[PDB]
């Protein structure tokens, strides 16, 4: 019989995870394994040393980081097993799965074989009664509370823009490119090189993504900001050392729009949005153009959206509006759009019975995903 | 202190801790356009009955 | 089944003994072999020559004293045997091999086959059923109670640093310069014939480590109190006599940070430190800056800590609350976190299979050797 | 000047030079400092506290040996100062600063700021009527007659492999290891006490690379040579005494495959190379398995090259052809590649006036090398 709903979120950078009624996800933590880097020698401490959790997000140099779902693409499925079971915790969820529906978060254009796994895992080790997986662009849009729109994310490493009329659209309109903040700091990393900066070990890079968060804005003008001559500001260290910037703490999030740079031939995120509106209707695009919208943890900086509008409004048409700032929390929003979703009443439609599941495979995933 | 008397080797006056002196987000109000609010139970009060 | 094993803690010079569980190293003495420097004819001595003990003391101008254990390394093994079987004196053990295990110490950074003829000592002259020997940064571990930490100890001719958290170690970030106060004592000889003496006989040099171990401190500066001139406090002689001594006697234990006063290429003791420190995350650094705490009598000086804290505010780095730790129990800490190691579940999982242990050849637990 | 400009082969661990058009770097020698370990009060000894030469390297143990390039980026500049006036001896010159023009080599991804300071001193110490530093992966090819290729070179500062087509850099897939034949020295060591051998100066260190490059070899395989029971043949030593050998002549090399051993992370040498080839595109890989080019001093080894195929050979794609170049100078190659870049007309670009380099600074060469 019908439980409490769990709402659950495939955090590409950070995995975030609640349950139904609430209104933030009291389980966020990064998306990793940390097991043993060292020698662990003596008894008399934590062990088990797999540990993933704040132990992990407390000691850094002490376990080695290792990131399945890169690109929303679960490698390590050994890996995401243990990270869920690791969710199952009396420190995360109490409970058991064969007894309480669950949604969670579906990554676009991915293949079938990984939710389909998924599907196995929950259905077979797991035997989750209730389970789906979907769009955080509609979920959005109920953070909105609209239903037209086109909405953009930034998650770990993916960026993608999908073009929306009240939940109807054109699959041949969407567009998608994996790229955003992990591989920023990948590039700082080379600056670092660059400018002889030794940084290379997990945790250290994990300490070199905050310096990231932090320690970088986006100049919106381009050259007049990269021809001049800088200061090179310092920022501290956790051991405390005030190291040297310059003006690669607005260049490295600035390549998002010349891929180039990184060897890449993409479009940038205003290409990818301005080529996701050709391909749709003539004048309901004015409509699109002024419901538009914004995702993705990525996209947290100062002088980004301004930036954004700079280049919108370099490549715009014959002066239509545009509307996206800054709502609450866009990461948020799309797990408390998972609560709105949870939240159903005729919501069994949304899954299949386990015995039929078995007596389904894949052909009712993507009968009934779509 | 009854194993310290024993102790031949005993020199008090200095502890023992290392403790020396003591000394203890513009993707928010982005004024380029119009943003939404959380407002959760309204909207699915909004949406009540927007079912198949 | 009932064997209280006995924990024996050995040293560059100074050995500990006592069985598990006690508070009090029962029997302590250092490594002085000696044998008689004079002839004798007429009845009324003793026989034996290998007159080691409180014998010794009771007839130091007599016998001709020797220190096999080169840096812990033994070199006499025939004469370390008979050290060994001094203690396993009646009135010293009263047990016999197979009777009871024993604990013992590692020094660090030595060749194993040093352990491997002592193993075969021990278990085929002697048959103690089990003995284990071990890093003496664990015992300071067990008397701190703590895990975290560094630990530079320092006996009569030997300094080592062991950086290690949670008991989980860091073998390269381990450092070490074996030197300490034997040749300080040599020092103070090269003094006394700079004074115009020489002790040059063994019981001498005992006198005068005596005198080492007893008119000595360390003076926060160096040459803010080497410009001066103190009173030159004189210094009773066993011969009733009394001598001067001069600012020396804390100028000596300067060689402890300069090597330059015996000229080598070596370091110094906050310097090994230091490099420990940069051998390990840039986090855990400033946590260490607080559990560290050094054991050994080569720590007992006035000024020792003062100094000490002095040097760490020359080079560590911006505000890290470090004052120093130090108990009166360093010399026998060592023992006594041993025994509260040995009173544990050792055997249950760190012992040696004597049996299958010799019959699978040394290189058993020499592969087991950590 | 119509005669031969400056060619320098800037070497890591040891430096050379020489002319163009010729083919003997006329002067090589290592990157060390020789200064005194004594002091002369004699009148009549040797002078100059400052040594170069055989002299040099002829009383160790009285000259400090101060090594002052650090991962092939020196850092005293004062005694780079020296090294030029060396450079400029009777022995080699008697030139002035101004009468030829100054070629000298680099690796890739260093601080620009090395140019900057290296350029600053180069002409405000000399008048130079040209400079430039480029990478001697070109002038390899140049050596080889190729035009496409990867070269690793494997030199004491800096061990780096490049892929090269024609000329056509990409940046994107360079990749650079920053080891060192002296860790490896240091390695030794650690085997040296392992094996209970007293050796920490700086003179030994010599004797150690001795050691390196006539004992040591390298073992082809991995791990069946590691249980390989030894025979621990005797090293005659050069003062007179003789030390054991043991399996480790083969065991440390393998370091530089197993970095993790040592704690720095990385995936070896071979699957670097194998990772930079990665960084390409599809097909033109295949040519480049035909475009194996070694270099680098710390590549001769009795067992090198087939034990690195068949590192090759567990890193192979799927059953494709693979040739393996192996030059006889894998060093001198570069300096002569150099002489024939200074023996060339067209070094226009590469030919920079002083003044130039008053108006602009080293950005002006920094656009040249990039
Ligand atoms: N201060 C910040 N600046 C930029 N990005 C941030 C900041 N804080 C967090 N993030 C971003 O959060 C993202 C994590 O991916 P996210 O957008 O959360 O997708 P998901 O919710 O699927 O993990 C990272 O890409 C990282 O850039
Ligand atoms: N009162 C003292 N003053 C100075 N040094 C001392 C004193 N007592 C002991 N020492 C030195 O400290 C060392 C104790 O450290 P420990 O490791 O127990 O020594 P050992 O290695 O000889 O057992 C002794 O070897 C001795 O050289
Ligand atoms: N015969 C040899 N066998 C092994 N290694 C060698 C030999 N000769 C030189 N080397 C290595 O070469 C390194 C010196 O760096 P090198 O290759 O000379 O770079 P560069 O020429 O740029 O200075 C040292 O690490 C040394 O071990």
């Amino acid at each position: 019989i019908a439980n409490q709903p769990v709402v659950i979120d495939n955090g590409s950078g950070v995995i975030k995870a609640g349950f139904a009624g609430d209104q933030i996800p009291k389980y966020c933590f990064p998306n990793y394994v940390g097991r043993p880097k060292h020698v662990r020698v003596m008894a008399g401490a934590l062990e088990g040393d797999i540990f993933i959790g704040p132990k992990a997000e407390e000691h850094r140099g002490l376990l080695s980081i290792r990131y399945p779902m890169e690109h929303g693409i679960v490698k390590d499925w050994n890996d995401m097993e243990r990270i869920w079971q690791y969710v199952y915790s009396k420190d995360q969820l109490q409970t058991f799965s064969e007894e309480h529906p669950v949604l969670l978060t579906e990554a676009p254009l991915n293949p079938r074989k990984n939710r389909e796994r998924a599907a196995e895992v929950f259905f077979e080790t797991f035997n989750v009664p209730a389970l789906f997986i979907s769009m955080q662009a509609v979920l959005s849009l109920y953070a909105t509370g609209r239903t037209t729109g086109v909405v953009l994310d930034s998650g770990d490493g993916v960026t993608h823009a999908v073009p929306i009329y009240e939940g109807f659209a054109m699959p041949h309109s969407i567009m998608r490119i994996d790229i955003a903040g992990r591989d920023v700091s990948r590039f700082l990393r080379l600056y670092l090189r660059k400018e002889g900066y030794d940084f290379h070990s997990s945790s250290e890079f994990e300490i070199v993504k905050a310096i990231k968060e932090r320690a970088c804005y986006l100049s919106i003008n381009p050259q007049k900001d990269e021809t001049l001559e800088t200061e090179k500001a310092q920022y501290y260290l956790p051991d405390g050392s005030t190291i040297e910037i310059g003006p690669s703490r607005f260049r490295a999030p600035e390549l998002l729009f010349r891929p180039d740079l990184i060897g890449e031939e993409s479009e940038g995120i205003h290409e990818v949005l301005v080529f996701a509106i050709q391909k749709s209707d003539m004048d309901l695009r004015r409509t699109l153009f002024s419901n538009i919208v914004l995702s993705g943890g990525s996209t947290l900086f100062k002088g980004f959206g301004d930036r954004l509008l700079s280049e919108v409004k370099k490549l715009a048409p014959k002066d239509v509006k545009i509307r996206i700032s800054a709502p609450q929390e866009r990461l948020y929003s799309t797990w408390i759009g998972g609560s709105i979703l949870a939240s159903l009443d005729t919501f069994k439609k949304m899954w299949v019975s386990k015995k039929e599941y078995e007596e389904d495979g894949a052909r009712s995933i993507h009968r009934k995903t779509f | 202190d009854p194993k310290y008397a024993d102790l031949p080797g005993i020199a008090r006056n200095e502890p023992d801790v290392y403790e020396t002196s003591d000394l203890p987000q513009e993707e928010l109000t982005s004024t380029s356009v119009e943003h939404i609010i959380v407002n959760p139970n309204a909207a699915y009060d909004k949406f009540k009955d927007k079912r198949v």
